[PDB]
């Protein structure tokens, strides 16, 4: 059954040991690379609970920060030292299955070292994980399995969902996907809109985008050619980057200020996943960077202080415990490398969800936080939109009623058959973080199946 | 007119039908003293001015052999239950399955042992079975004792100083922890007892289950509770045995401790508004057998 | 000089006594009628420092709620007991003049008790309290004087403001108007901009307004009669109004909840302030209501809790130390009356700021919160951008520094010469409750006239 080298016998920093079995190991990806688990089970009947795997974005982001600062069974305080239960997280009512993938992201590596990867190979590299873990886990091959992520993983998700569907063995009984990159071209646009209607671009930039960027009522801000429109979105992008807003959440603050001085130490925090305003020429401020010898580079979001979670698990006894062989190097939230070396092979997702669409037996929820600009809740409104599906309920808000506080409105939900869009009112990148109580709220009526 | 009891992690108490409580207790162990004059002692509990009890289940008192059970007359806890409640006086149960206790094998049977290498209080496949078969016995006759069905049981204990065990299993207790929750409900409120210094509660405590130190007069008392509340940031502090005395040891001196001392600790415990049951209140009698040991080999004597 | 009757012995329900003078009385309006006034002196030389008059808006509410909610030199805490000294006050650095205005809201009141009135008349009230108080403080006629408010008191204080510009004896210095409705059609158009690309309207509800609202790139949401056009904005509204957002702040709570039960004791609650939507057919819900003898009626601004501000003003201790007559009624901070009776008449602010501008002496700054529907920062920007001034700076973005946290971004700041736009990132109706700090920063640079 549960492989005993696996489960955790404790977890330093906190005072009372989990009430659910937890276990960390690896994944059998292909033969040289291992993807790093970590699987946390039902606080309540875990037998008999469904399986909902996590998987982070990026790309070359780790899973781990979806469970340590998201909805995690556990989060980890300012101090970087002390685990504090977490009364919101996604593990009271179902199996957590985090995984750090593709290799070379926190704990996963390869035999040859080759960190470079694309598309396929990740999804390839997950379908074997899913199926080792089934093969290591059996008891929970029945559970309803559910594939949930974040950011990248909104590419991730439904190329790998194709491979779940190629597998009777998988109960796969739905998807959801968090402010996912839908389509790079109904991104751009959104964003740019976006950014016009909350005050980031100013009518002269908003008129001369207009004049050089789209045609009467049609708008071009994905692969437009026009000098000026070109020259309008590199400052809009140099606004958005380096500016001083935080591109996960526009109504929060900056950790530690991005447009003070650059760096403290002889480490440099690159916040590029490089997803955004692809085909536009970027000036290459990577070469401008040292390349000598020592020069320790690391890949964090922006404004997200990324310390406590590392200095957590590169915690030599919280690695111990983990059984994390000791030669790995130090843990960080992105691997600056695997991005680097990352090869992004898809360009929209119109035929990930028309296949995923075309079986009609999966339920499917798309749910963006408001403030976000990474994935504005905009772009995914409009691709779902543009998948003309059959409306089953107009669009309305979702209410949520919180301790003695009366109702409130979390956010607006689009129903089409086996396919929904919902916003969270409040929440920026990383929803759990901004809004627990209606993450956790809005997740249990997804997996339990119940309409809002 | 429900009757609803449950920490208040707000107000750091508990709460009876929506008014603050804490509790005042004292341990009284039915089997070590008979049952012809339990009303007596319990009477003088009542007269003492305690609201709870605090008291173990010894598994090995009511099943000597396995798959017999002995629970009518002398062997009838249920009865000494209800007879508590008849009085007015609440009911905290601690049913081990391991009480310490300076009882026989903390509680546990001795044909356990018909398993040469057989593990106590471990993820042992054959003791947990035991375990598990012995309170699926016990916990179904607790059930309509419980506060919430109208019974005088508040609180119920699941370990003893697990700090002190070698083993450190956080699967066994989380075992325990499920098969309490299935057969008495998640309305129950459970707690641990340890020794009042983090180090054991670090192999004591567990999630979804409150956490409780005990301590005596030669203990920091800010310390001790310091410590509680590094585990427990909300809900009261509770003692669950602050001692009163001590045991004794066959040849050793009979330990004596000052009257007044202990009284001006428990003022002070009291002061702070915390729960605090008195170990021993009555401390009753050693049968034949029931004696404890420590080691290096002490036997406890006949007399409690 | 100064009138001792009206100087303040004591405040209740502070433990400590304030270090600064403050008075309360009542400033000469129309014979009948008599403002009422509390002023505060600065933290710091009072003697010298700049004269802020502030006034709030409705139009029929308090101008209290600033002091003794947003900015004011204390704050009352939840228990409507207790009085908490404020250390991101306005009266830190400037002498602060609430007026309540005009007659009839708050202490303010009339012999003929005639609480009707028009634009016209409240302005003139407006000039003659002033009038009246640099009568009654004539040590303070040199102080530099900044006229300033919020929300409907967009309108009040530009009208009266041409009163301030024939009167030599007032040293009016420069303006600023915080979240103002500058233009009902500026402000519906942007507002339903803003509700589209916030998520409030969805693309069936975009797709129908475009097709019956508006020409080509021209919307029409002001005075557009298309019947389907106006019935898509009768559903904008109700969404708007009656489904759970707060108008005041998209990602703020909704205090006790209004999509709930409508009220829970015989006392009715109107957030209705007839700004918005005038030349829209409404319902007539007000004759829905009972009519009948004892039904009380309030007005309170939606998911806004003014209890402890009520339970304040109207503690029989406070009310005699503010040497308010024992005579007059309950306090609340909008009255529905007064409302209800109010008579709009001027359309749009051009011809004020016109008039403002023409002089060239004053240096004005109109700033918004951007999560405000009532008055959302895009109406102004538009507004501002109508006025065809010469820039000065191209818009960008302002930082604030707060203890030991780096540099953040407050909002974005355009420069014309003389007039300036400036946005606070995550403030709403209410700017100094949601961002204190960075409200204060901005307001201290706008007095001093420090460049950004
Ligand atoms: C990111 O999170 C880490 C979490 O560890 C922060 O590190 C902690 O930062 C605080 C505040 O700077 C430090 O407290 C300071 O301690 C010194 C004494 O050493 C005291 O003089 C200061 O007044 C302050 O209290 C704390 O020591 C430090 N701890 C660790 C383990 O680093 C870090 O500051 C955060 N950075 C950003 C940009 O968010
Ligand atoms: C608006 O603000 C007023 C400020 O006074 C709030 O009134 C206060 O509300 C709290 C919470 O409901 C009351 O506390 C309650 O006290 C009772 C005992 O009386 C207790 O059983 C409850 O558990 C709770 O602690 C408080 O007494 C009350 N005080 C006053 C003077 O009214 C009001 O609730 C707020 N309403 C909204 C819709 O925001
Ligand atoms: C991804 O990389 C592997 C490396 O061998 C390569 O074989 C594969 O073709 C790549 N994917 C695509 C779509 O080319
Ligand atoms: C207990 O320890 C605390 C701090 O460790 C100290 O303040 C207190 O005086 C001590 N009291 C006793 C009785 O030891
Ligand atoms: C405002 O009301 C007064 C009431 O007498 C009236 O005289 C005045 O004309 C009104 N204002 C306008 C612009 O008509």
């Amino acid at each position: 059954s549960a492989p005993d080298q696996d489960e955790i016998d404790a977890l330093p920093g906190l005072a009372k040991q989990p009430s659910f079995r937890q276990y960390s190991g690896y994944l059998r990806a292909s033969d040289s690379k291992h993807f790093h688990y970590w699987f946390v089970e039902s606080q309540n009947d875990p037998k008999n609970s469904p399986v909902v795997l996590w998987l982070n974005g990026g790309p070359g982001c780790s899973s781990l920060d979806g469970l340590l600062t998201e909805h995690g069974p556990f989060l980890i305080q300012p101090d970087g030292v002390t685990l504090e239960y977490n009364p919101y997280a996604w593990n009271l009512i179902a199996n957590v299955l985090y995984i750090e993938s593709p290799a070379g992201v926190g704990f996963s590596y390869s035999d040859d070292k080759m960190y470079v990867t694309n598309d396929t190979e990740v999804a390839e590299n997950n379908y074997e994980a899913l199926k080792d873990f089934f093969r290591l886990f059996p008891e929970y091959k029945d559970n309803k399995l559910f594939l949930t992520g974040e950011s990248y993983a909104g590419i991730y998700i439904p190329t790998l969902a194709v491979l779940v569907m190629q597998d009777p063995s998988m109960n796969l009984q739905g998807l959801a996907v968090g402010n996912g990159l839908a389509s790079y071209e109904q991104n751009d646009n959104s964003l740019v809109y976006f950014a016009y209607y909350h005050g980031l671009l100013g009518n002269r930039l908003w008129t001369s985008l207009q004049t050089h960027c789209c045609a009467q009522n049609k708008c071009n801000f994905y692969d437009n050619k026009d000098p000026e429109c070109v020259n309008n979105l590199l400052e809009v992008s140099r606004i958005v980057g380096k500016s001083g807003l935080n591109i996960y959440n526009l109504y929060a603050p900056c950790a530690g200020g991005v447009p003070g001085r650059h760096r403290y130490e002889d480490t440099l925090v690159v916040q590029d996943f490089g997803n955004i305003f692809t085909r536009l020429p970027l000036k290459r401020r990577f070469p401008e960077a040292l390349m000598r010898s020592g020069d320790k580079v690391r890949l964090d979001p922006p404004c997200t202080n990324t310390t406590a979670p590392s200095n957590y698990l590169n915690n030599p006894y919280v690695r111990k415990a983990l059984h994390i062989p000791e030669s790995l190097p130090r843990w960080d939230m992105c691997n600056f490398l695997v991005n680097l070396q990352y090869r992004r092979l898809y360009q929209s997702m119109n035929s990930q969800y028309l296949k995923l669409l075309s079986s009609q037996k999966y339920q499917i929820l798309l749910y963006n936080g408001d403030v976000d600009m990474a994935c504005n809740f905009m772009g995914d409104e409009w691709f779902v939109d543009s998948l003309n599906q059959k409306m089953e309920v107009q669009r309305r808000p979702w209410l949520v009623d919180y301790g003695e506080s009366g109702e409130q409105v979390a956010g607006f939900v689009k129903e089409c058959s086996h396919i929904t869009f919902l916003t969270i009112k409040g929440a920026g990148h990383m929803v759990p973080t901004d809004k627990p109580r209606a993450a956790f709220t809005m997740f249990s009526r997804f997996l339990n199946k119940e309409p809002y | 007119t429900q009757r609803t009891f449950k920490l208040d992690y707000s107000r750091d108490r508990f709460l009876k039908d929506g008014q603050p409580f804490r509790y005042i207790s004292g341990s009284i162990h039915y089997f070590r003293i008979p049952r012809f004059y339990w009303e007596d002692r319990l009477l003088k509990m009542k007269m003492a001015g305690l609201n709870a009890i605090q008291m173990y289940v010894p598994w090995n008192f009511h099943e000597p052999q396995p798959g017999q059970y002995e629970f009518s007359g002398d062997r009838d806890v249920e009865h000494f239950i209800q007879l508590a409640h008849e009085l007015g006086l609440l009911v905290i149960l601690r049913p081990g399955p391991y009480i310490c206790a300076e009882w026989d094998m903390g509680g546990l049977p001795a044909w356990l042992l018909e398993k040469q290498s057989i593990v106590l209080r471990s993820s042992d496949p054959d003791y947990l079975v035991a375990v598990d078969k012995w309170l699926a016995v016990l916990l179904p006759k607790m059930k309509p004792l419980l506060y919430q069905n109208g019974g005088p049981i508040i609180t119920v204990q699941v370990e003893n100083e697990y700090g002190s065990y070698f083993a450190c299993d956080y699967d066994y207790l989380r075992f325990l922890v499920h098969r309490f929750r299935y057969h008495l409900g998640n309305d129950v409120i459970l707690f641990t007892t340890d020794g009042a210094s983090e180090k054991m509660l670090k192999c004591g405590t567990l999630q979804d289950l409150y956490a409780t130190v005990d301590f005596g007069t030669g203990n920091n008392i800010t310390q001790a509770f310091l410590v509680q509340r590094k585990f427990e940031p909300k809900g009261p502090l509770i003692n669950s045995e602050f001692y009163t005395g001590w045991l004794d040891h066959w040849g050793k001196p009979h330990s004596t401790v000052k009257t007044k001392t202990l009284a001006t600790s428990l003022y002070n415990l009291l002061a702070r508004g915390a729960n605090v049951n008195l170990y021993m209140f009555i401390g009753g009698t050693n049968f034949a057998y029931w004696n404890g040991a420590n080691t290096p080999y002490e036997p406890q004597p006949t007399s409690y």
